[PDB]
């Protein structure tokens, strides 16, 4: 299967899509934005 | 609902499916299948048979019995055999496997995969 | 034991509903927050210039 | 991108964080504690564990002597550090380190042998293809979203301020102070003796730390708050121990973090964090101090107390000249800001040429890092 | 029956904590939103003048 | 004071008016030329100063004029990603020996009018 498929390495980078990382809130997540 | 544990859970469920599919192919040579990775490894007989299949040698036969202490000895035999073949393990004990810690048993399966690729 | 157990079940499900309502309110307030400080950013820049 | 995503590992004194590059949040966060049993072993037939590493050591604190491999930002014991790294790579991230470049963080001012040993261990044992060392405050500035400001980062072992103007750092203005969360924990454990509660062993240090994390705040005015707390009992909280007793923290809520601003409470003659930031600013040049006033960034978990930003702004504004504006910028997720900056750093295409290759390590040896990193 | 009862009791404990904590967070964030909204309003006033 | 007041009035009237009036017309002609070349790849710019901040328009314009593939811009909306894109464009101009003075990534990113106009004029004069 290869090493690429055995480990669930993320294909996409989530940090690129985001705006202004200082205004990020971790502890609630029930919404996409 | 924190991002940390959410990302952790999605990676764990993907790896839990993949490792079950991997162990079933090797365990199909004997007449054994693993329905669930966390629940079917608490007795330790399946781990003994999996290492017996992969290593090419036989292990000491497991102690009988449905007790907790018997399960602890059963998984300790497999862990001792893994320590025999120069395989390095950190923070891995019999009560960790028997109790059912998810990350530790997944790391155990991953370590066996990397040793016996 | 049985007559106590059904009361325990009822209290569990109704507490679950209360928690869902709390999540409702907190999420919409967070939306309104973020909109507000964005507008405040823009206004503070305008006042400076 | 056709290349394997790198691993970002942040190694503080208190907690170790780890994740994949390009992700907004780390995958593994766990305390960096190594435990060993101390009692007599009975019930033959059950498991044999030589040491407890990380979160499991926090679950069985009763029968363990808990040790911190890193204290004051310096790796005192290396076998424990290797155990922490092995548990991170194989049990938490479940990845082979030979397929991934790694990114590592450390304090600004520290011995050179720390960097040399870190590079030597992570090449020679884990067989990683490439690695890099970054400074945590620079990564905090990366994650803040701006290229100009002064960073005050205080972890569990060290506090440091660096100023950076338009991508240029000033090494003569970097300030380091050895006053962090562990000293606050010890001071709280000492001053809890007044009310009659005693905590001595290493297992109770985590209980005292939980009390500090849940029931502490920074007062705006210290003497007025002391008079208010001595007038009545309106500022009192109750915390229950794991065995059942309930203690009343009362007056100690705003006396533990006050040692951040007045180190003379701990017997040290150094200045507080506000005077350290001000002295670091005045060590810079004349033209750039106005921009450094407006872009003060707080980082690290020790700055997570309620009311720390308002008190810091009030202290700095009095010391600073009154003719301009002081802005303290405190992100809500400042606890993970270092790792977020590390993730952004490993996502740039320009950064891909700055890795220390295995060929370079074979050529120059472990002395390459001082030439290559920073 | 006794064991299933004890289980249900412990989930009831956990749910009560979760509901109370969510409500407290919602109250504080509503405070913060109102204050920032008022500051926004007079900043806009001053800039326009 | 009166001599100094009248002198700086002469500056802020004549010097400022002449420079600003010239840059307005020069900007309009430049953006018309850029829209003329950018119709082939189906992109267009409304404002010269604002639209060049991200740096993707500059990369596409160099793709049009050179007719050869540049490195792909990084899909990032940060400040440093904008600096990265503008640095990529300026580096691509740098290999082909087009001389530039006082040109920096932050000069384009923060929106300096004279520097952006000078870069566009250099691209017009020395490339086509
Ligand atoms: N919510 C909180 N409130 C107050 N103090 C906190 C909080 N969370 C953590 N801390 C303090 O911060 C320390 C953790 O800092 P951390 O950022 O982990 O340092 P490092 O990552 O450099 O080891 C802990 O020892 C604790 O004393």
């Amino acid at each position: 299967l290869g090493y690429k498929d055995l480990a669930a390495i993320p294909k996409d980078k989530a940090i690129l899509d985001i705006e202004r990382p200082d205004l990020m809130i971790y502890e609630p997540h029930f919404t996409y934005s | 609902r924190s991002r940390i544990k959410a990302l952790a859970d999605e990676r764990e469920v993907v790896q839990k499916k993949t490792f079950t599919k991997w162990v079933n192919s090797h365990l199909a040579r004997v007449s054994c299948r693993i329905t669930d990775l966390y629940k079917d490894l608490r007795d330790g007989r399946m781990l003994i048979k999996l290492l017996e299949v992969l290593s090419g040698e036989m292990l000491p036969k497991p102690t009988k019995g449905k007790m907790r202490i018997h399960c602890l000895e059963n998984v300790d035999k497999a862990l001792q055999f893994l320590k025999e073949q120069r395989v390095h393990l950190e923070n891995m004990g019999s009560h960790d496997i028997v109790d059912g810690n998810h990350r530790l048993v997944l790391g155990l399966i991953w370590t066996i995969i990397l040793r016996f690729q | 034991d049985e007559e106590k157990m059904e009361l325990q079940e009822i209290q569990l499900k109704e507490a679950k509903h209360i928690a869902e309502e709390a999540d409702r309110k907190y999420e919409e307030v967070a939306r309104k927050l973020v909109i507000i400080e964005g507008d405040l950013e823009r206004t503070e820049e305008r006042a400076e210039l | 991108d056709d290349d394997i995503a790198a691993l970002v590992v942040d190694n503080g004194s208190g907690m170790c964080k780890a994740g994949f590059a390009g992700d907004d949040a780390p995958r593994a966060v766990f305390p960096s504690i190594v435990g060993r049993p101390r009692h007599q072993g009975v019930m033959v037939g059950m498991g044999q564990k030589d040491s407890y590493v990380g979160d499991e050591a926090q679950s069985k604190r009763g029968i363990l002597t808990l040790k911190y491999p890193i204290e004051h930002g310096i790796v005192t014991n290396w076998d424990d550090m290797e155990k922490i790294w092995h548990h991170t790579f194989y049990n938490e991230l479940r990845v082979a380190p030979e397929e991934h470049p790694v990114l590592l963080t450390e304090a600004p001012l520290n011995p050179k042998a720390n960097r040399e040993k870190m590079t030597q261990i992570m090449f020679e044992t884990f067989n990683t293809p490439a690695m890099y060392v970054a400074i945590q405050a620079v990564l905090s500035l990366y994650a803040s979203g701006r290229t100009t400001g002064i960073v005050m980062d205080s972890g569990d072992g060290v506090t440091h301020t660096v100023p950076i103007y338009e991508g240029y750092a000033l090494p003569h203005a970097i300030l380091r102070l050895d006053l962090a969360g562990r000293d606050l924990t010890d001071y709280l454990m000492k001053i809890l003796t007044e009310r009659g509660y005693s905590f001595t062993t290493t297992a109770e240090r985590e209980i005292v730390r939980d009390i500090k994390e849940k029931l502490c705040y920074v007062a705006l005015d210290f003497e007025q708050e002391m008079a208010t707390a001595a007038s009545s009992s309106s500022l009192e909280k109750s915390y229950e121990l794991p065995d059942g007793q309930v203690i009343t923290i009362g007056n100690e809520r705003f006396r533990c973090p006050e040692a951040l601003f007045q180190p003379s409470f701990l017997g040290m003659e150094s200045c507080g964090i506000h005077e350290t930031t001000f002295n670091s600013i005045m060590k810079c040049d004349v033209d750039i101090r106005k921009d450094l006033y407006a872009n003060t960034v707080l980082s690290g978990g020790t700055t997570m107390y309620p009311g720390i930003a308002d008190r810091m702004q009030k202290e700095i504004t009095a010391l600073a000249p009154s003719t301009m504006k002081i802005k303290i910028i405190a992100p809500p997720e400042r606890k993970y800001s270092v790792w977020i900056g590390g993730s952004i750093l490993a996502s740039l295409s320009t950064f891909q040429q700055m890795w220390i290759s295995k060929q370079e390590y074979d050529e120059s040896g472990p002395s390459i890092v001082h030439r290559k990193c920073f």
